[PDB]
């Protein structure tokens, strides 16, 4: 056990200068005297500038300071699943070891042009706003912004929760394996979403990496990039991943602290230079193969908080440059009734109908395009009784597709119920019902479909659309049930 | 073999536990009988080393024949 | 222990040369041939031998060569149940004139935050008899909640009342933490405490601590003094298993006192002028606030928003701190409603009907609608006018504008701003009351039977004395 | 029963490694010939 | 923006808060002196 050592040159605010170390290599992890962790991130001539994986009162001036010759990597596997671990993989849930095998590097390059196939599956969210009008694609990065509680880890709560529909049954394609990266939460926050996934059963298919407020800037820095790496054993191995980062501007506000103490020169909002280059190489490794790779797919949703609604902001700007669309969020819309607050004007998914199947292809066209002409004469409302028939019309057929899309919190639903339902919608048989009672409708509804007519559920959703059979069924069991509608 | 001097030494000296409970602790009483107060409480409020008796309602009903 | 001595002294920043046994970060420091006592805080090792530190006090009238003692260990201060009924400064000294503080223990001001497998995730609901805060946004046993607004929309006066309601109603060892604040409001709260008897000189059976460290302090003790008020709390949660309540005020101005040094520090500027290192700061001292499995502490912050920004990085750091905030308008208390909390910008998480139940939820959410349709139609109000308007939006309109008199309240220690005497409204009757507004129960009384009243009961007796009037 | 037993076998890891700091020319030699081992 | 005008103040702000006042002192005339 003989090791190259350096001496603690200096050492504050989480940064140790340390003499020394002469081959030690960039992004090199050391370890210091006292079992504190750190990462080489300046190289200079007299020095090293290590960030250090904790609390620097444990570092003093003279300390020793050990290589290990590794670049920082994280295990992988499916020994995860379960588990909430830190930024760097052990287990902090008491649950004994990680028995992993394989380990992995925090900072692998992505998938190159060549390895990628379109994004032509869906990720089924379970949330009618998302499936409809903004889906999502396995392989693509979706981001979902938005204004402090306006529900953005309810999105990514519904969407792991979905999952559990494909993780129960036997097609081993639709199975999606979930991780979830909390940056600069609360523990108790994580202690309750651990919780809420643990009652709806989401756990066993699901990975929590947990760097919180409390954990040292590098750990928040890199946090996502052990989520990323965990994703992409399954991305690899022809399995399919989801990961959410919640979220990235505290992991950009992490690694200003860390630039800001090195010295780096700092930029707009005080940010380093190369903020767009972190979030871009941690963005593109959500990838989609092809069959030649194993088919296998990651796929995307970074959160991103904006104050007062200011999508100018720098790292903003960054992550929306960055990824295939975004699903905003408004205060106003939440405080309305509407919710999920969903502003389906503001949000887009550029992969689009390509992740869709074709049921919700069929009744998602249409009330994309209704709801698009209701938001051009949405302002004509407050004097609606005073234009055109057609006007009054299309305010109704809106305002029906409308509350169509308000769902509950921690309920997704399946793929066929939303198209059964947004099918009674842009048909038209909500527009003799007022619109205090479609919510209402919305579930008995629902329940109706679900006890007594399992038979057409599970033609579509094994079809995948809704053939001239289905038509005509579905059309007969929504005219039947609302003419006996209180 | 310091350690390992240590490791049979040391798990010797606590198999010595004939008319020790806690292996000389003199001390982890003050603590352990605020552990054992927080869990029972958590737990329940009764005596949780007896069987449980079982008190049962039985459903309310009205006057449902023609008036 | 070690001697070093006084190489510089700029400002509130004084660096100590050790020749032998360098201090680690974040010791105490003895400063040697002081009147009164002088700490330094170590922040930084600079190199050669050399540390960087923080003033706890003054720093006027240091030599450089003046010796400097380690004392081996962090800031100690007193903790124990002797405390209670006592002041104490940012280093643990009793600053009531009352005597020594004679504990049998002493903790450091810097610990670690509780591990995430010691976390709780119950969730209760505590009752304040506030109706805009038991309605919209309600507080949690054991939670973080949080006060935000600016300058002079009533965070004292709702964390007094608070105080009143939930301490007198408490029976679980309370601590105050005034945090780089007026010493007159810490006068008139100590003695607005011996009064109401949970401050007792005699017979001690008080029940609260203080600690104060106000805006004439130096940045180092209006920045350490948050942690000196949380290491008494975390000492009667821990090691004595009680529920405490810790009210903080102001927690902003912590933050406030981290830049005062940050560039002196040696440390690049961040946004808005704030240290590079605040959201980890302010994480190290807010995840030692929380509830575990040894005990509970519930948490009333008040935050000060600089200039009613919300956004600056201050407020809109602590956000993700707390589980239930309220937000106080200026826009609200200048319409004269009290208190000024924004219903369209209050939250708590557990604000869930699974919680609450469904028809606390079910009011909630209606009142909360019927105020964003208010705000849609008062556009076009100023536009067409009030007469042009749609009759069902007359009503939304009056109806808006009784639920927004109604969730104004009485405050008991606002008697002398008001005049009027305090109510403390329970859960039930706000509920039933706001229902019945939202129904339509009262839309032939007046909008003025509904400013500054307790139950809806009191609104009926109001509208019939003001008719009886005239 | 649990509780019971991790309070314990806490209790007794750190008494076992804190009673063998209470308790060697051998050692000092065996050193340099590991030294020497290393190669 | 949907309190956009009466929220930045000003002359369109501040009329429709007289006018708002207007019309409901005037109602609570024609309230009070029904009861
Ligand atoms: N579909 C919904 N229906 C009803 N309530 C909801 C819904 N979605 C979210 N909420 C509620 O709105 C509140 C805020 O939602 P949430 O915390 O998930 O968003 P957030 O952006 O992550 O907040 P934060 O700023 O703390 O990160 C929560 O209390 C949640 O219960
Ligand atoms: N609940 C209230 N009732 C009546 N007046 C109030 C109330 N809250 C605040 N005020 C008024 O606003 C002023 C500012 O109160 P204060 O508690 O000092 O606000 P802040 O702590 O934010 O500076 C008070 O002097 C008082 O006149
Ligand atoms: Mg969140
Ligand atoms: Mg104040």
């Amino acid at each position: 056990d003989l090791e190259e050592t350096g001496r603690v040159l200096s050492i504050g605010d989480g940064i140790a200068r340390v003499h020394g170390l002469r081959n030690v290599q960039a992004e090199e992890m050391v370890e210091f005297s006292s079992g504190l962790k750190g990462m080489s991130l300046n190289l200079e001539p007299d020095n090293v500038g290590v960030v250090v994986f904790g609390n620097d009162k444990l570092i003093k001036e003279g300390d020793i300071v050990k290589r290990t010759g590794a670049i920082v990597d994280v295990p992988v596997g499916e020994e995860l699943l379960g588990r909430v671990v830190d930024a760097l993989g052990n287990a902090i849930d008491g649950k004994g070891p990680i028995g992993s095998k394989t380990r992995r590097r925090v900072g692998l390059k992505a998938p190159g042009i060549i390895p990628r196939i379109s994004v032509r599956e869906p990720m089924q969210t379970g949330i009618k706003a998302v499936d409809s009008l903004v889906p999502i694609g396995r392989g693509q990065r979706e981001l979902i912004i938005g204004d402090r509680q306006t529900g953005k880890t309810s999105i990514a709560i519904d969407t792991i929760i979905n999952q559990k529909r494909f993780n129960d049954g036997s097609d081993e394609k639709k199975k999606l394996y979930c991780i979830y990266v909390a940056i600069g939460q609360k523990r108790s926050t994580v202690a309750q979403l651990v919780k809420r996934l643990t009652d709806a059963d989401a756990m066993k298919y699901t990975i929590v990496v947990s760097a919180t407020a409390s954990d040292a800037a590098p750990l928040q820095y890199l946090a996502p990039y052990s989520g990323c790496s965990m994703g992409e054993y399954f991305r690899d191995n022809g399995k399919h991943a989801l990961i959410i980062y919640d979220d990235l501007s505290k992991q950009a506000v992490a690694y200003r602290q860390m630039s800001l103490l090195l010295r780096r020169p700092p930029g707009r909002e005080a940010y380093p230079g190369d903020v767009f280059y972190l979030h871009s190489r941690l963005l593109e490794r959500a990838a989609k193969m092809n069959d030649a790779f194993g088919g296998g797919s990651l796929t995307a949703l970074p959160v991103i908080e904006t104050q007062a609604g200011d999508v100018s902001a720098y790292i903003p700007t960054n992550v929306i440059s960055i990824t295939d669309g975004q699903i905003f969020l408004e205060t106003e819309l939440f405080y309305k009734g509407i919710r999920p607050a969903i502003n389906v004007g503001l949000s887009v998914s550029r992969v689009g109908s390509a992740a869709q199947t074709r049921a919700m292809k069929q009744v998602a066209g249409t009330m994309k395009l209704e709801l698009a002409q209701y938001r051009e004469v949405a302002a004509f409302a407050q004097f609606g009784s005073d234009l055109d028939a057609a006007t009054q019309q299309l305010l109704s057929r809106g305002v029906r597709l409308t509350e169509l899309l308000k769902q509950g919190q921690y309920s997704p639903m399946a793929i066929e119920e939303q198209v059964a339902v947004i099918y009674a919608g842009v048909r038209g048989y909500l527009d003799k019902l007022e619109p205090s009672k479609i919510t209402k409708f919305e579930n008995a509804f629902l329940s109706h479909v679900v006890s007594q007519h399992q038979a057409l559920l599970g033609t579509i959703r094994a079809d995948g659309k809704i053939s001239e059979q289905s038509d005509a069924k579905l059309k007969e069991i929504v005219t039947n049930f609302l003419a006996g509608f209180e | 073999q310091k350690l390992f001097v240590d490791k049979i030494r040391e798990y010797k000296s606590k198999r010595q536990t004939s008319g020790g409970p806690v292996d000389a602790s003199s001390e982890y009483q003050q603590e352990l009988e605020r552990e054992l107060f927080k869990l029972k409480q958590m737990f329940g409020n009764a005596d949780m080393n007896t069987f449980p008796t079982f008190k049962f309602e039985d459903p309310k009903f009205e006057v449902i024949e023609k008036p | 222990a070690a001697t070093g001595r006084i190489v510089a002294v700029i400002g509130a920043v004084v660096d100590v040369q050790f020749d032998e046994g360098l201090p680690p970060i974040l010791n105490a420091l003895e400063v040697q041939g002081r009147e009164t006592r002088l700490v330094l805080e170590v922040a930084q090792h600079l190199g050669e031998s050399t540390v960087r530190t923080i003033a706890m006090d003054g720093t006027e009238g240091l030599v450089r060569g003046q010796k400097v003692l380690d004392s081996g260990a962090p800031i100690k201060i007193p903790v124990g149940p002797e405390t209670l009924g006592r002041i104490m400064n940012v280093i643990g000294e009793p600053i009531d004139e009352r005597g020594p503080i004679k504990t049998k223990q002493f903790a450091p001001i810097h610990a670690e935050a509780p591990e995430f497998m010691e976390m709780s995730v119950e969730q209760e609901i505590l009752v304040t008899g506030i109706k805009v805060v038991d309605l919209l946004a309600p507080y949690a046993k054991g939670g973080k909640i949080g006060l935000f607004g600016g300058a002079g929309v009533g965070k004292t006066v709702l964390i007094m009342e608070l105080i009143n309601n939930v301490a007198k109603a408490h029976g679980g060892y309370s601590v105050f933490a005034g945090v780089g604040e007026r010493t007159r409001e810490g006068n008139d709260l100590y003695h607005e405490m011996i009064e109401s008897g949970v401050i007792n000189l005699k017979d001690a059976t008080s029940k609260v601590a203080l600690v104060y460290g106000q805006m004439n302090e130096p940045p180092g003790a209006r920045a350490r003094v948050a942690l000196t008020g949380l290491t008494v709390a975390e000492y009667f949660r821990d090691q004595e298993g009680q529920d405490v309540l810790l009210f903080i005020d102001n927690i902003f101005r912590f933050t406030q006192a981290g830049s005062e040094v940050s560039a002196l520090l040696g440390r690049i500027p961040s946004a808005v002028g704030y240290q590079p290192t605040l959201a980890t700061d302010m994480g190290t001292m807010q995840e030692r606030i929380t509830t575990t499995k040894k005990g509970s502490i519930t948490s009333v912050q008040a935050i000060y928003v600089p200039a009613d920004d919300l956004t600056d990085p201050a407020p809109a750091t602590t956000f993700a701190h707390l589980d239930a905030t309220t937000v106080l308008s200026r826009a609200i208390a200048e319409l004269g409603i009290y208190p000024a909390v924004d219903p369209l910008d209050s939250t708590s998480r557990i604000m869930d009907p699974n919680i609450v139940g469904s028809e606390h939820y079910d009011v909630a959410r209606g009142v909360q609608k019927i105020l964003q349709d208010y705000k849609s139609l008062q556009d076009i109000i100023a536009i067409l006018g009030m007469d042009e308007l749609s009759e069902e939006d007359k009503l939304t309109v009056s109806r808006a504008r009784k639920i927004q008199r109604f969730l104004s309240q009485p405050f008991q220690v606002a008697e002398v701003f008001t005049g009027h005497m305090g109510k403390l409204v329970p859960l039930k009757e706000t509920i039933k009351g706001f229902q019945q507004i939202l129904a339509g129960e009262y839309d032939h009384l007046p909008e003025q039977a509904f400013y500054m009243v307790g139950p809806i009961e009191e609104a009926v007796a109001k509208a019939d004395k003001l008719a009886e009037e005239h | 029963q649990n509780m019971m037993r991790r309070k314990e076998q806490e209790h007794m890891i750190n008494w076992v490694e804190k009673h063998v700091v209470q308790s060697t020319i051998a050692k000092c030699i065996a050193d340099l010939k590991l030294l020497a081992k290393k190669a | 923006g949907a309190g956009s005008i009466r929220e930045a103040g000003g002359a369109f702000g501040k009329r429709e808060q007289a006018e708002e006042e207007r019309y409901f002192r005037a109602q609570s005339r024609e309230q009070l002196a029904a009861l």
